[PDB]
């Protein structure tokens, strides 16, 4: 209702206020400098990200008239009736004082007049360009349009005068989180033993307006745990109960369980390779004033080799929810399609998605199947694997900004990717994944074996995954719920990796060296 | 009196497109 | 409906009889209840109950009740019902048929319905603090909402209403303002009446009156009672044991689901596999949905993880619940490489396949049931410990008791046993049992017709209703000899 | 006869339905019939004239009026079943269904006989012959 519950569009928000009230406070400023300003917006982005909150809270603090239209609310099937619906709108906006036209969804009532089929939506498009752009075009009205994907409108709309400036309402960051995190909570009295930011850092992938109903579940949670010994208040009202109230952190975490939780425990052994992945994918979030001094952008691209079941997969999710950034894990297979185009638009969608949330860890598994090496096939299956080659080549570093995008690799066939994918600057740290030690082995019974009921059982292991180890105990449970943790269970267990394939990693290491 | 009136405004069409397999 | 009857009442309590402690909590999202579910629950019982538990005003609306043909005559009428429920008192509203006046604004075609919608939009959100009105609403099919109606603010609360006592209770309201009999139990009536709501009460006794009417008729105004013997001939004129052997595997089988819900599991053999299926889905007091093998990638539009991801959502949404897969091997085929559209299309429907079964955790209490004949021709990436690892492998008995429950509502002769084709059938399967009768069936009905056609020709030129009442050992012997496995 | 209920001067179908109730319900329990009444009771999906309306609802609120004296009862007949108005269906309006469905062999053979049963039959006739080949016919 006002500017004060507007969280993490600070820009934005600064922009629409200033060309709301620059015209509205001081029409005089702008007869003075002799000029009209443009009275026109389109906000794009993702649903539920206070378009509509933004755009009302600009209504209400400037004194003016607020009309709502719905796209598909004023689509008629019947002819003759959706521009009447337009006309007679913006008829009775103009009548009322200074007032703010909200278009919401307009791309459905926006088809481009190009690929349509059907003539209703053409004629409200032709209308549309008249109401807004035509002799007497309008008089001290503003008009606002949200859409979630802007492309799909008639290039004639996007023009000056009917939509002069096209303002970008993301994702918001940490900081923007916290602070509607706090808004909503405001109202809500809140118990002690609660903090904001670690509930801000952990809500990482939230657009914004589910912020909300998060609270409200935990509240709702809440007050359904204090109500099952508690009468409900049919016979009186007590004060005792009124006292002692407010959220605390059991309350928050199962509205969040209601994208994996890793915190670097589980993972065992790897202590370098650890070191390094964390060295690297901290310092471009955690401390960033310092490289933006010492001027120089950080490294992006990683990629692991060896045998399978290892877990490359495991430690990248690991260093995914070391930082507070999302995670997209994609396999190769998955995104291939016997059409024509079409796995080329999959890549350029997931990479779309991983830029439009910042920071964030794009896991690509089976590269090879993927990246493999263009070379000469001289087939259909190799044109399709050429062009998606080639589309990952230009969208991995290509004529794009980057602004913070971490990419890991991990394969199995080093030798199966061409000498593009490895150039630095898309994959410049590679990092062979080795089978783990004695005292790996250790570590990784010590990690797996943390909310349950050692030596002798890691020494006879020669040369395990840790796929293996997982088997292991899942068996054990298994039998344990079938029958604390027996040691029978152990030596029952034990009784029940190619080496070609160690010789090739081991290959391929030596002379990586 | 009263009096009657016809309409006839439109209806809803189907389209079939082409596809091309790689 | 204990657990729904408890939310329900919580619901209606908690934000009706303690509004200052809703307000001290700071938490106001309550505002709207709907009720879906099949029909015939007691959606408008439960209504009915909610009002006459409370004190508050009940400004019931139904659905077509708010047409009137003047201009903005629906929203003029919804506006005043709002007011008056607000003014008169903290209370609720009563939506019955709330399908008629949604018509979802993008599909219909008209302008009262889309102005409608639209005012009864605009008056559930304008609903503040100090209204204290709830509003309950009752549908019939959970899928022909607006989304916006069930947006969060005006419809967030849903209840899925999925018994004898009220059923009883019906009885006697219904049949307590007639002089009936002196030797009738309703208790009985109630118990025997399993899907009956509301009106088919009413309808068994209009039905009972009327039987008693007419069987004082053809052989007086206070000699008139309906009996016992009417009320049951109108309610009949109104509207694991099953799998021969294999008794410890089934109880394995029965021990283990029951375990696991205190994932997932695979049959393979020569058997009767969906046979046991459909005991599992009826004998288990949990949900069920099965599939066929190539069934699951027929949707199009990329069937693959679209078919095959909504079925997945659909079973994670009524969780706990079976997904019978049936002919594994053709749906999973051993994808490995095929290098072709078809191969491709095969790839496609094993990844989203795996990243469907995969990503099941303890929570959701999903359960894969697989079953095929062939073993060679499954993938081994989905026979991996972790996803599915039970392997149930699948006689004399069994096709006894199979030939006995096929042959349950049929009128066999007498002089028959069914251990000779149980012995001389080893290898068989309960198909190919059924392919028997059904030749013998047909058998005894060319008999029959024969019969008949004989004994008509006889009259142009008398037995009993049927010359062959019963099917004889001679049409089993017949069907038998053109009878493969 | 159902869509002989409308009239020339505005507003006057109405009347015309009140007067017919009042002339049903003042000389005898009476019995009145309404032949085809979809004309006049179509469902309001496909209603968009206001005239309709009117009559509709006056149609409604005349069948719910009914007296413990009046012993008054409606007979409709209508072969489209489906595009009724389903306010008429609920209960104290309309309950009773009749089904009038297709007869089987031996009401094909007795609708024979009834229409043959004022003819110069010749000797050879055989009706049941008749009522066999007859399949789909009815009526
Ligand atoms: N920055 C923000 N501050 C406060 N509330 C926000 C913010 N962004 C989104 N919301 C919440 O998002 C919810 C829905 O978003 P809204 O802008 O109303 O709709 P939409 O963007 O989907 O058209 C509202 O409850 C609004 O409170
Ligand atoms: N260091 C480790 N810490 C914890 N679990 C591990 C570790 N190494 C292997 N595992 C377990 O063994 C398997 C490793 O395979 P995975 O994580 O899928 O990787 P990959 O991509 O190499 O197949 C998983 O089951 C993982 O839980």
């Amino acid at each position: 209702v006002g500017y004060d519950d507007i969280g993490g569009c600070r820009k934005q928000m600064a922009q629409i206020r200033e060309m709301v009230e620059l015209p509205l406070r001081h029409p005089q400023l702008f007869k003075a400098i002799g000029i009209k300003p443009p009275r026109g917006v389109l906000m794009y982005g993702p649903p539920g990200t206070g378009k509509t909150l933004m755009a009302r809270a600009v209504a209400n603090e400037t004194g003016a008239f607020f009309f709502l239209i719905n796209g598909p609310e004023v689509m008629s099937k019947m002819a003759g009736e959706s521009e009447s619906n337009l006309r007679k709108a913006f008829e009775e906006a103009e009548k009322n004082a200074p007032a703010i036209i909200f278009i919401d969804e307009i791309d459905s009532i926006a088809p481009k007049r190009d690929k349509t089929n059907g003539e209703v939506e053409r004629r409200v498009v032709s209308q549309l360009l008249t109401l807004m752009d035509g002799m007497k075009a309008r008089s001290n009205v503003v008009v606002i349009a949200a859409t979630n994907r802007p492309n799909s409108i008639d290039p004639a709309l996007r023009r000056f005068g009917r939509f002069d400036r096209e303002v970008d309402i993301g994702i918001p960051d940490a900081t923007g989180r916290l602070e509607v995190l706090r808004i909503h909570t405001k109202n809500m009295k809140l118990a002690d033993d609660v903090d904001l930011e670690a509930l801000a850092a952990e809500t990482h992938g939230y657009v914004g307006a589910d912020i909300a109903s998060l609270c409200s579940e935990a509240a709702m949670q809440q007050i359904r745990e204090k109500m099952d010994l508690i009468d409900l208040d049919e016979d009186e009202i007590d004060a005792e109960v009124l006292d002692s109230l407010g959220v605390t952190m059991d309350n928050f975490r199962f509205a969040l369980g209601n994208s994996v939780n890793v915190t670097w425990d589980d993972v065992g052994g790897l202590d370098e390779i650890k070191e390094e992945l964390k060295e690297t994918v901290e310092y471009p979030v955690l401390h960033p004033d310092q490289y933006t001094k010492f001027g120089l952008s950080p490294s992006k691209g990683v990629l692991f080799y060896g045998p399978p079941g290892t877990g490359k997969t495991l430690l990248a999710k690991a260093v995914a929810t070391e930082v507070s950034a999302n995670f997209i894990s994609v396999k190769g297979p998955e995104l291939l399609s016997m059409w024509y185009g079409e796995s080329e638009s999959n890549i350029r969608d997931i990479f779309d998605k991983a830029r439009a949330a910042a920071p964030t860890v794009v896991f690509l598994d089976e590269l090879d199947s993927i990246a493999k090496a263009r070379g000469g096939s001289l087939g259909d299956a190799g044109g399709a694997s050429d062009r998606v080659v080639n589309q990952l080549l230009t969208e991995m570093d290509g004529m794009n900004a980057k602004k913070n995008v971490f990419v890991i690799g991990a394969t199995n066939r080093p030798d199966q990717i061409d000498p593009a994918i490895l150039r630095p600057g898309r994959l410049d740290q590679l990092i062979y994944v080795p089978l783990p030690d004695e005292n790996a082995r250790l570590s990784i019974l010590n990690a797996q074996l943390r909310k349950t009921p050692l030596t002798a059982i890691a020494k006879a292991t020669q040369g395990f995954s840790g796929a293996d180890l997982l088997y292991i105990v899942q068996r054990a449970a298994k039998y344990a719920i079938k029958d604390y943790i027996t040691k029978e269970h152990f030596a029952e267990a034990m009784k029940t990796v190619s080496d070609a394939e160690l010789r090739r990693y081991e290959a391929y290491s030596q002379q990586m060296k | 009196a009263a009096a009657a009136a016809a309409a006839a405004a439109a209806a809803a069409a189907v389209a079939v497109a082409v596809a091309v397999a790689a």
